[PDB]
């Protein structure tokens, strides 16, 4: 026969090792496979879903979890003050959290690509207004009032005429970015219409969007 | 001072069953098992069975498999025991005994 | 076209007569052993005392369109139990004596023998051994639905076994 | 199966002498061995078990000995509160067989 | 990075402990094949509904203590719809369409795979694979304490129907029936 | 020597495994094999050929089991009435298990595929009647009179000109159907003729039928 | 489902127990070659008349308690017609003709393989294939309880003149020797 | 390198075996063989005279 030494490695098991077994059954046929809609190739593939994050987050809303979906805004609010302001890290516990994204990063350790943030307004239809949003780059400063976070990536959203808008984070790194939510015009509603509008914020990521080192949790 | 008090002896019709139960007392009962032992005449003695009242788990004798049926109460800190089909030959002595601490090995004392 | 071919394959030469069976409404059943019970038949008689032949049997019923009834021919190698022309009789047609249940014979190459629509039938059986050149297998006639009639009539229905080898080497 | 028997039928030890008693096991349990004390119209009690410890209640008198499947019984000396029948025990697999029994007389 | 990492086969390629099996000094252990037996693993499962995967089987024996006896043990797969064994000297022991894997503790951890048992096209979680059986060789008892612990991969993976995942606590194994909120709070809206 | 090391799984023995050992005589030359008739490739040949069924199947019949084989009909028996009803599935005990296609779906847990059913007539040659051979569905009812088992599938057995039929069961599974006989017309007999018949039932798999999963019993 | 499950050659495939010897505190133990020594695999083979099959053998050693001890056995397969062995000096343990298979009890269980040894074309079921020997190397007794099992495989299967099975159980082991219903029964003949 | 699993029968000695062994002597020549008269190729030549 062909002579040959043991190598150092010899009578272990590792758990990463990728072996082939014997079957335990070696005339057994299973069931032939058939076509089944909605086949999923890779893990990315959820990821790029929209889905609804959570910005009503308060300690007072936790016996009723339903408001946690949306935020309000109301005719009392004047121009100038911050409706929502949120840090966006998929990973961390927050208003990702509740987003398929967020929790599939909890299985990975670094990420990194890009996402967006759709809003959408289900307010009444003869209600017009315009509203403020901007993104205050990584590693910068919260904005104080409106006129200093117009600088920045900013996006003016209109309800009056486009009901949805697409704002798209440049660059995230784990080895945050700045969400903030400014009032432009007051709310404007005419009689017999509600006085108070009610916004859900929605969140997909990218195609750039990638994932590594799996650890669980 | 752990006392277990058997009931009295009664009189059964062959074919008919039998309950046979007696209180544990003077220990703490589910944390232990317990145990049942017949003395067939004239001088023999043989293991009937046991239980743990965990679960409930339970072994027997390979004879006794079809004929005795044990079962547990830890409210009132008794154990039963059930015969059926009884025959001429079934008379005999039984005892109640606690065994071990989750063991059925360490002979009763 | 109804004959049929055992496993889908295939002065001596002549037809040879075995004797009438009595079939009666209280009978069991009958079997022959070849080439055994063949031995003492004709030119055979003095030939018997290595054989290498292909039997062809036939199996006939004389029966009026009055009687009813229905029988089982087939053909089953090495053929053991657990004899000249009388042959025998089955003591259990159930088990066929070998404690084998007879509603699995018919895995063997057979033809049903029904007294309404047919009154012959016929098997053609190659010479099956692990050695060519040699109780090879036995003939099994048992009823399956017994004879029922009404008083008046014929009680006995002779059956006739005729053997005509073919493709004889001695 | 598991079976063991006791040798030899009955005793005959006065008060004041040596007692040896023997149960021999088919197989070999290696460890569990135990004594039980029954006399007429009452339940046995523990005296030795795994073959070496004392239970509660009993005298220096009663010591046990033996290894794989011998063992025995040394009692030095008789008393006249020691009558009455000797059993054996097996801890090694269910169902347990217990011992054939033993009885002592004086002599 | 590449899409390498993040696909779906290399997801459940990671081997587990599925198992945890002690036998005292019974003789017998039977235990019934369950993916949902830990929470890992499991919640990872119910992301998808339709499933068709292979099975990887390892058995690993040892003592108490970690230190090896030479004895010889029995690895048995029961497929569904097959008696289990009432004992050690029972007849299931001998049948021959049970298969069966002699291994000794000095032998180095023996590896079986199970092709798809389902007669259906895919496993569906919203599931029976059959049971194992195990015990020491011979008639009499073996005077040594076995705890063994079974690994268990998964080869060829494939998904269907994504699902959304589910952020309460499991409470039943069979059925996923205080609500809780999947994310934190804050006492605020504009804080940080 | 090429250095190598033992992976998981030496030095076990598995049953199913197929390898390749030595033969313990190297120089034997053993007995060239020669054509056997009656040569079987797989046991679908077996499942294939027609056996007979036990329809007969009764308490009373223990002592004498040659009765067992076929059961009667008369002219006693009036119109509506059935005659005998059995289930089929080839694996449970039952008037499937007489047959050599029950006993060998008892090695077997899985099996699925078509039936077939054949009747035969031994009675006298100038009786002359009408039968109905009636196959519920499997998951329904069992027919309470003639009429309602006529909308099911169903054939017209008329044995003063053809003697026997096969009815063919659909479909199978194992992870049942209903196989009646009703009376049409009443027997008719003519004198010195005999007033009792008996009717044997033979069954056979089809080419469809599969098996697999061995499991002793 | 495909045809290969249900083929000839898988249907004989499985390997089971054909043997049980056990040594006491004897020192050898002949064992004949017979198919029919259990209920198992026995019935299966009686489905056919003719069979010619290749025989492969497994040899399991191991102690009453399932420990093993380095201790060396022998294994001899004993050709049909030649004498065996009257004891472990004798002579038919140095015969040349006799092949031996040398194992220890830490060695795995060795495979051997016995050809076609009919001098017919296939057995007739309706078949010995010798016998065997087994004795500890040495003149001396081993100290050491012997309890081994044989295994049993067949390779290359061939099938000819398929028979119908049998319904009585049965009686001896030489001849097809209270007659059973081979069907269960069932109050009247409408009944479900 | 190359994994691989030891199968049953590792560790045994078969009679009937057929192996290639080590030579004991790597570089011994033998002495080459010359025709000689009466070779038997066959047991059956003794069985014809």
């Amino acid at each position: 026969g062909i002579p040959t030494e043991l190598k150092p490695g010899t009578n272990q098991f590792l758990t990463t090792d990728d072996g082939v077994s014997a079957p335990i059954l070696p005339g057994f046929h299973p069931t032939p496979p058939i076509h089944i809609p909605g086949e999923v190739r890779n893990l990315l593939e959820i990821c790029r879903v929209e889905t609804i994050l959570e910005v009503n987050n308060l300690k007072t809303n936790e016996t009723t979890p339903m408001q946690r979906l949306c935020f309000p805004v109301s005719v009392q609010s004047k121009t100038g003050e911050l409706c929502a302001a949120f840090r966006a890290d998929p990973g961390r516990d927050g208003p990702w959290q509740s987003t398929i994204l967020g929790q599939l990063c909890r299985y990975y350790t670094q990420w990194s690509g890009s996402l967006e943030v759709t809003f959408m307004f289900a307010g009444s239809f003869m209600a017009t207004g315009k509203m403020l949003i901007a993104y205050t780059p990584p590693g910068g400063s919260v904005p104080a009032d409106r006129i200093t976070a117009m600088l920045g990536t900013h996006v003016i959203w209109d309800f009056g005429l486009q009901s949805s808008v697409t704002l798209v984070v440049p660059w995230i790194s784990n080895t945050t970015g700045i969400i903030t939510i400014w009032y432009q015009t007051n709310y404007v509603v005419p009689i017999g219409a509600p006085t108070t509008a009610y916004i859900v914020a929605l969140a997909a990521a990218q195609d750039n969007f990638t994932m590594k080192l799996c650890k669980d949790t | 001072e752990v006392q277990l008090q058997q009931s009295g002896p009664e009189l059964v019709k062959p074919g008919a069953s039998v309950k046979m139960s007696c209180k544990t007392s003077g220990y703490t009962f589910t944390e232990n098992t317990m145990h049942w032992v017949r003395q067939s005449h004239g001088k023999s003695l043989e293991w009937i069975g046991g239980i743990y009242p965990k679960n409930d788990d339970t072994k027997y004798n390979q004879k006794f498999k079809g004929k005795a049926t044990l079962t547990v109460d830890k409210s009132s800190s008794t154990a039963c025991m059930e015969l059926r089909s009884l025959t001429s030959e079934d008379s005999a002595v039984y005892y109640c005994a606690r065994g071990d601490y989750e063991n059925y090995f360490y002979a009763m004392d | 076209a109804n004959i049929v071919i055992a496993y889908g394959e295939w002065s001596v030469n002549r037809f040879f007569t075995l004797d009438t069976k009595s079939w009666a409404k209280d009978s069991k059943g009958w079997y022959w052993k070849f080439p055994d019970v063949l031995t003492e038949v004709g030119v055979f008689g003095q030939n018997a005392q290595l054989y290498r032949s292909g039997f062809c049997v036939h199996v006939q019923c004389n029966a009026s369109k009055f009687h009813q009834g229905a029988l089982l021919v087939a053909v089953l190698p090495e053929y053991v139990l657990g004899p000249g022309q009388v042959g025998a009789v089955l003591t259990h047609p159930y088990v066929l004596d070998a404690g084998i249940p007879l509603s699995q014979l018919t895995v063997c190459p057979h033809q049903w023998i029904n007294l309404r629509t047919n009154n012959c039938a016929t098997i053609i059986v190659p010479y099956m051994n692990t050695v060519p050149f040699d109780c090879n297998f036995g003939l099994l006639v048992i009823p399956v639905v017994p004879l029922d009639f009404n008083a008046g009539a014929t009680s006995e229905i002779p059956i006739t076994v005729t053997i005509a080898p073919m493709c004889a080497e001695f | 199966d598991i079976q063991m028997t006791q040798s030899p039928a009955s005793l005959s030890v006065s008060v004041g002498e040596t007692v040896t008693i023997t149960c021999r096991a088919s197989e070999n349990i290696y460890s569990n061995l135990a004594w039980y004390q029954q006399k007429q119209g009452k339940s046995p009690q523990l005296l030795v078990y795994a073959a070496t410890n004392l239970a509660d209640g009993v005298p220096s008198r009663f010591s046990g000995s033996g290894s794989g499947t011998q063992y025995s019984l040394k009692i030095n000396s008789l008393q006249s509160e020691d009558f009455g029948t000797y059993y054996c025990q097996q801890f090694w697999d269910t169902p347990f067989t217990f011992g054939s029994g033993t009885k002592l007389a004086i002599k | 990075h590449s899409t390498q990492e993040t696909a779906i086969g290399n997801f459940f390629s990671r081997a587990g402990l599925v198992s945890i099996i002690t036998m005292p000094t019974d003789g017998y252990a039977n235990w019934d094949i369950d993916l949902m037996g830990y929470a890992q693993l499991r919640r990872k499962c119910e992301l998808f509904t339709y499933m068709r995967f292979d099975a990887e089987f390892t058995f690993v024996v040892a003592k108490p203590n970690g230190e090896l006896v030479p004895q010889l043990l029995q690895y048995m797969y029961v497929p569904p719809g097959a008696p289990k064994p009432t004992s050690r000297d029972s007849f299931a022991w001998q049948t021959a369409t049970n298969p069966s894997v002699f291994v000794k503790m000095t032998d180095p951890p023996a590896q079986v795979s199970v092709p798809f048992m389902s007669p259906a096209s895919a496993y569906q979680w919203f599931n029976m694979m059959g049971t194992f059986s195990i015990r020491t060789v011979g008639t009499k008892k073996s005077p040594h304490s076995i705890t063994l612990r079974v690994y268990m991969r998964i080869k060829h993976v494939r998904a269907w129907i994504p699902r959304p995942l589910r952020n309460q606590p499991y409470l039943f194994k069979t059925n996923p029936n205080d609500i809780k909120c999947t994310s934190t709070s804050r006492d605020k809206i504009t804080t940080l």
